[PDB]
């Protein structure tokens, strides 16, 4: 495998996500870290699949609505940054106001 | 009792070359990983860790070629028959062949120490259009430091089947005691050529020549079979590969380049 | 498209070109085979092989570097044997020798 | 008054009499002796027996134990009491009864103000495990064998370089300066192999004087009997041990003449159990002289269905024989036989084999010595029941004769017994706490020269030190100075003459190694047997007094599938 | 005898002839030279060459290299050859046939008792890339570019502040001999860039004489025409890089004034490709400067579809532009033209452009600039086919021009050539290890001083270092001591009069730039262009001699989702 | 067949044999339990606990060592002391002897 | 649990893995380090279980067949070694070819 | 995130939980760190749930039966605690004989 740092940070973060979206099937509004591990993870696979930077923007602020989280997390994160490989390299996607 | 050794070979095409789609092994028998030093001819080495058969032994190999398969099967060394403590070794050799499938069998001597109990049954299943290209070779004894096989037994079966019908059944079967049938020759080696013609006949004769009178070939239902008894382990092992050499661009359509196994 | 593929081209590669070169006949008179490497002193070999070791003396095996000939036992191989080269000091082996090969 | 010995099994653990069996094993201990006077033993915790002046004395520190372990079940090579241990500067000060010597009958450990104080009651306190065959290939392997229980580690390598991949040589004064300054960030006491096949002495003497405890002669850099010659010669001049791993090609010749070059000498032989190669199973043989320590790696330990499947892709990625090579698997005829290592277990049990290394991420496992040692000794009782010398209706003598196989036995093969291997005074503290329900697989606390080095730790910002989850972290007995102060390197004679340790400015402390040399096969612990052991070449029948040798294959074993996630 | 050139190839890796095709790339290097001698090859593991008396030597330790990498595909800025490479002190000795002398013909890597083999058999060995923009935000920098291939990073920083998250200079004496011995711990060799943007020259002095080896300029601490004159009289006077990233505003002046501030001193300018910025894109005309040293980060390197999208929010967080803040967003007009972003590739391909920078964590991916370097070698090789001066069917020339862009063009800028950069004698032992199929992505071995630094290493309980699971994990060559000794420290030529090693107590070693001053566009290797190159600030339409310079997007690079789990 | 498991012969284990031993009846005198240790010096209790505390000097409780005796609130306790050993010194408590018990 | 340092690395192929096959499950063609990931962890569930390490050996190759794997992953592993907890212990598991 | 050390101490534990869910699953006995993941997990899930402390504690003792785990497993574990976050700050589960 050859398991790079920065592989195992984003091991990681979908292992956090794997909590989040666990929690989310069970029904409760999810907190913070688990808001931005769930989108962050979407994200990733989004790009995983092959979808474009432009694209998982766009598509990112669809992932948890103002009711699926706890009052006040939506103020708590202004935006969401995260690296994922698309098919052409690493590249940044940015999700501004990810829960509307 | 007995150590007990099985390996079960599937091969099949995939990707325009030959690959090994199954190696179901339990005990001491592995197949780790085909070679390629040709075009789509997989080459196999299979792999016995324990150096010799101890008495009790029982090896189990089974083949089993796809349709349009090119496979070159080896052993890298001689297989050694130690001397029994009163249980016999059992070597079975199974490999069927599907129709338009080649496989070359070019297994290493198999080495009888003194008072070895073994039993050895190589059988090949063939199609009509099947290609077969195989030896067999034992050492009786160990000629060059004098010894030779003064007792012990040995029964070395040989089988060829062509659509479910016996073709040729070889029987080489050693008593405890003096041998007759070696007749002072160490060496029995047998060549099998499914697919051959009156003219391979004569180039594998033309070939036999330094080996002397004790080398035959017959030409029977298309299968060509050499039999031979030799003392030197220098001209025997020369012919053999002589005859592989000769046969290979007639069978298989292939240069005849050694194995690299074989250490040149 | 294989990652990290060779591509070489076909032909053959001649190995220890213009070194004194000779042929011998060991025979293996032990009861387990004898694994001999390319760079060992064949005059030192294991004393159950059997062969002219006068001759062989100061040679090597005339193989590809880094593999092993094997004697099966009650077996006679012919091999191809090479000379030394550089100094042709010889050190180690049964230390039947220590020291340069000529005077 | 009078309590139920049950009740007393509880509150102190067990007393003279009491049978305790190790983990999920069919090996049962029973304390042989207690060293406490009853009603007056040293328990901690609220209001118990040590306190300002009803357990702790008024003594200075000068006079007190700086730790205790209260209560402990020692199980050792010498014995399995039931006592306390006190440990003064890093080392064990006594074995016996702790407590206030003002209000308490006999107390031999003094418990002062100085005094911190380990509950070991109901547990198992064993010496630190040492590792004589170790391929330092990464670091990490020192936490994993401290995990294990093993606190010393002797061996070569500089990392995965191909040369350490397949032997433990430390080649050349550099590198064997580089592995002693990175030893000191290392949590265990640490001892280096040089290279031993050369055939000229100087090259040995060098390597010797730049800090290596020992040579070690393998097959990949040449077993010729010149190299071994040359190398015993180096060794007795300058009392450091020789380490050898006979060649398997038989290529200057068969295993007759390897002892011959071995010439009485002492030396130290792996893969003696003959787990494959050209000279065995002859090398098993070697078991029967005096001057032959015979060692055996872990992964043969003990005979098991899935051992032998999985011994040839082991030995061609050790060995460095590519399996995509043609000419390579030409090798792959490793001439293993199921019968040798039916025997090594036997012989083990017999006490012929007296040392069982590890030779770590080379056919070996480094975290698994002590467990596969412990799984071997359940497999024999189970097939052989129990031994002849036997008093009484436990395994005592069994138990005590296969802990000496890794704590003891390797720290008289390369000359550290005078400072670790045993619960003795005047021995590094290097002490192994389990609980009798993880014994052998996962320790308590691993207390390195009179620190805590590794604990199970739960969670960092729980209220209590239990709650999960609970895995293994380096306590304050790794760090830093603390770490230095807390571990020992071993040095060669020479080493200690030349001020290696000032030249290279090694912090730990520096412990120098000796009596290498002298070392028989009778001054092992409890395996000093030298059986008139015979085998056949051809049948591959091991004989000893003309009885055959046989073993069969575990198909489930203890301290495997009970204790390990995966 | 002779044996088929495939065969010859699996044994020993490709010989003269034989093409390699660099990871999942459409590169194919050729070898061009070997310099061993056919069947005489040195190999390890089991019974091969290298063993007592076969090829490995009876000399001494002195007379003997330390570490041998035995087969090796050298692949540098002087050429692809085959050979061996012998490191004796923790630097390079020789390269060239390997062995021993006594029976080998042409030796002149003598392999003793003293030598350590690392087989690089089919496996291609480069120097240690090395990093001249590297924000010092975090530590763990140090292991992630390690584990990339990267051993030498020139930057400054004093920790995750606003600061540092936006340049690369070390402000003041303190913080400087803070990261001097913070540098100690990371197992890297560490160049520190000081804070230049000062009218006053007395700060420049004291921050050189704390042990910078270059001045960085800023924008963000204001990067106007008195600021650089200031900066490079001090650098003039004390031999020091300056590295200059220029105002984006147009607030002192357009580029025609920093040029002219500049004044034909020489110069490592930064963010030379015009990827946005008020001087955009006239600066990519400075790259026809001999002064001027063009460096250009990894991100627009190469050009994708997705560069563009992910260039806002990257440059808003780097340069602390608040987007929740109104008049923050009026720094949002970037001026980036996907026009520069394409000819940028072309310029690296021309060899105008020089260096490749990371700019990590700031507008920039430390672990990425080997991996986006052969990516734009790829797409340039794939759009604009071979170069004019490539002989023969392979991509050697490239292949060198791009190798040169990160190993010895980035030494040559900060005037450390003399002691890393490029695989030649005397240099310091730094390097890289990749498998053919993994070139430029994952290494195999990092070898660090002559020491193996981190390395791919599987289960430590494993009894072989291969199972899974395999990730990278620092060897002995990045613990204490052994990580001081094998790790250089660079200083400029007034910190290392002043004393400043010993008055830190800096345990590493230290080596003390020089050469900064002179070099110019021509001193670099494979990339002295200095093209006629002309711009249009309406059009965008770069050219040089006339003719338009674009390149496509990327749909798909190669090395980028083949081998990264995420 | 459980890991760790204790076979703890049947029987009884006697407490401090061969010692001086006395009964005393102690009356807690206080509004809340009172625990005394094992070891403690018992002329040196809380105040409350009302006995002959000169027969107790020099006694502690005839307990198993680590236990405590509890005194709930108007009861009445008969226990048994068992003389010191060793030195029989004691140090500590509430500092009435510090030092030795005879002479 | 007391988890030892190599059930803390056994977990992280655990995870890795758990990622590959939720990938897989997409429908998406694993690259070279999920490939790994996956048939490592079905090697190791497999031992759990209580399989032989033969019976192993002969499974693990038909995990993965060419075309659920990225072009040129096969011959990036020509074999795969996993160390799993046999009820006889830890023992050494290579499959040679996985993906055919 | 802002994930803390004691956070990422919890998905480890989350991690192995996973392991020793999927293992039930498929039907096997589990052992000693398999039983104590899951129970943890068990709790820490009800308490993120909002379960008081009292009944996490009564519900911990029927997530597994002796039948489900391996022979000796249930007297290896006397008691499990776990520290969780309830909506009231982090406390502690103290489950005793979890297995019966």
């Amino acid at each position: 495998m050859e398991l790079t740092p920065r592989e195992k940070d984003k091991l990681l973060l979908f292992t956090a996500a794997l909590v989040a979206e666990r929690r989310l099937a069970r029904g409760l509004k999810l907190n913070y870290p688990e808001s931005v591990a769930l989108i962050s993870a979407f994200i990733m696979e989004g790009a995983r699949d092959g979808k474009s930077v432009a694209s998982l923007m766009e598509e990112g602020r669809h992932v948890l609505t103002r009711e699926q989280v706890m009052e006040g997390v939506p103020e708590m994160i202004p935006d969401i940054q995260v690296e994922a490989t698309f098919p052409d390299g690493s590249k940044l996607v940015t999700v501004h106001n990810p829960i509307i | 009792k007995g150590w007990q050794a099985t390996l079960d070979l599937r091969f099949h095409q995939a990707g325009g070359k030959t690959v090994l789609a199954s190696a179901q092994h339990v005990g001491p028998l592995t197949v780790q990983r085909p070679f390629y030093p040709e075009e789509e001819t997989c080459h196999l080495y299979l792999l016995h860790p324990p150096g010799g058969i101890v008495g009790g032994d029982e090896l189990t190999i089974s083949a089993q070629l796809a349709p349009g398969c090119h496979t070159l099967i080896t052993m890298p060394g001689a297989s050694k028959f130690y001397r029994s403590s009163g249980a016999q070794a059992l070597v079975r050799q199974q490999l069927t062949l599907a129709p338009q499938a080649t496989l070359e069998w070019l297994p290493q001597d198999a080495i009888f120490f003194p008072g070895a109990n073994a039993r050895l049954f190589t059988t090949f299943h063939l199609c009509a259009s099947s290609r077969l290209l195989a030896w067999d070779l034992l050492c009786l004894g160990r000629p060059v430091i004098g010894e030779t096989f003064s007792h012990g037994t040995l029964s070395n079966r040989l089988e060829v089947w062509v659509d479910d019908e016996p073709l040729l059944v070889e029987r080489l079967q050693l008593q405890e005691g003096e041998l007759s049938s070696v007749a002072e020759r160490p060496w029995v080696g047998t060549l099998l050529c499914y697919p051959a013609t009156d003219a391979l006949l004569d180039g594998v004769r033309d070939a036999l020549a330094p080996l002397g009178l004790y080398a035959g070939a017959s030409l029977t239902d298309r299968l060509l079979t050499v039999r031979f008894l030799s003392d030197d382990n220098l001209i025997c092992q020369r012919v053999m590969r002589d005859v592989w050499q000769f046969l290979r661009p007639h069978l298989t359509g292939k240069s005849p380049v050694l194995p690299r196994i074989w250490l040149t | 498209m294989i990652p990290g593929e060779y591509h070489v081209k076909p032909g053959q590669i001649a190995l220890n070109t213009g070194r004194a070169t000779c042929r011998v006949v060991v025979e293996n008179h032990g009861d387990r085979p004898i694994q001999v490497g390319s760079h060992y002193h064949f005059a030192e070999v294991n004393p159950a092989l059997k062969f002219d070791r006068q001759q062989a003396a100061g040679y090597r095996l005339n193989i590809p570097a880094g593999t092993a000939v094997r004697f099966e036992p009650g077996q006679k191989r012919e091999v191809e044997l090479v000379a030394f080269a550089g100094h042709r000091a010889v050190f180690g082996f049964r230390g039947e020798v220590m020291g340069p090969l000529e005077v | 008054s009078n309590i139920s010995r049950q009740a007393y099994a509880d509150m102190f653990g067990p007393t003279v009499g009491d049978k305790v069996r190790l983990a999920d094993t069919e090996l049962w201990i029973e304390v042989e002796d207690d060293l406490t006077t009853y009603g007056e033993e040293v328990k901690f915790g609220g209001g118990k027996v040590i306190r300002d002046g009803m357990g702790q004395g008024q003594m200075l520190a000068a006079d007190c134990v700086d730790l205790v372990l209260t209560n402990a079940l020692i199980v050792d090579h010498w014995g399995i009491v039931k006592a306390d241990i006190g440990v003064k500067d890093g080392r064990i000060f006594a074995i016996g009864k702790a407590g206030n010597p003002d209000i308490q009958p006999n107390v031999t450990i003094p418990i002062g103000a100085a005094t911190e104080v380990i509950a070991a009651e109901g547990k198992i306190v064993t010496a630190g495990g040492i590792d004589t065959h170790i391929h330092w290939i990464c670091p990490q392997q020192a936490e994993e064998a401290l995990v294990s229980g093993v606190t010393t580690m002797v061996g070569g390598g500089t990392g995965p370089a191909a040369g350490t991949h397949a032997t433990t040589c430390t080649p050349g004064p550099w590198y064997i300066s580089r592995m002693l300054q990175a030893a000191d960030s290392l949590p265990v006491n640490i001892g280096l192999l040089g290279k031993g096949n050369v055939s000229q002495p100087d090259a040995l003497r060098e390597q010797v004087a730049a800090g290596v405890i020992g040579l070690k002669i393998h097959e990949d850099w040449g077993a010729t009997p010149a190299a071994i010659d040359c190398a015993l010669t180096v060794a007795d001049e300058m009392d450091v041990q020789v380490a050898l791993h006979s060649d398997t090609l038989n290529e200057s010749g068969f295993v007759e003449d390897t002892l011959a070059a071995i010439g009485g000498r002492t030396i130290h032989t792996f893969h003696t159990e003959g787990a494959g190669g050209g000279h065995a199973p002859d090398i098993i043989t070697a078991c029967a002289h005096p001057n032959i320590l015979p060692s055996s790696t872990n992964p043969t330990l003990p005979y098991t269905l899935n051992t032998i499947d999985e011994h040839l892709d082991m030995l061609m990625v050790c060995h460095h024989l590519d399996p995509d090579i043609a000419e390579d698997v030409a090798f792959a005829e490793s001439r293993i036989r199921r019968e040798t290592i039916a025997a090594e277990d036997v012989l083990h049990d017999l006490g012929a084999f007296s040392l069982t290394s590890s030779d770590s991420q080379a056919m070996g496992r480094v975290g698994e010595v002590i467990l596969r040692t412990w799984q071997v000794a359940h497999r024999m009782k189970v097939q052989r029941g129990a031994l002849a010398e036997e008093t009484g209706d436990n395994d005592n003598f069994r138990v005590k004769r296969y802990i000496a196989k890794y704590t003891i036995n390797p720290a008289l093969t390369h000359g550290i017994a005078h400072e670790v291997g045993s619960i003795e005074v005047g021995k590094l503290a290097d002490l192994v706490v389990w609980s009798p329900a993880f014994f052998g697989v996962k320790p308590a606390t691993v207390i390195k020269g009179g620190m805590i080095a590794i604990a199970p730790m739960g969670d960092i910002n729980a209220s209590i030190p239990t709650p999960q989850p609970v895995h293994y972290r380096p306590m304050f007995g790794a760090l830093g100075s603390a770490r230095h102060h807390c571990r020992l390197t071993f040095l060669s004679q020479a080493a200690a003459a030349n001020g290696v340790a000032e030249r290279l400015n090694l912090r730990s402390a520096i412990a120098v190694v000796k009596g290498c040399r002298t070392v028989q096969k009778a001054d092992m612990v409890h395996n000093s047997l030298q059986p008139n052991i015979t085998v056949d070449a051809q049948t591959y029948e091991v004989r000893v007094d003309g009885e055959l040798i046989t073993s069969e294959p575990a198909d489930v074993l203890p301290m495997a599938q009970r204790y390990f996630l995966f």
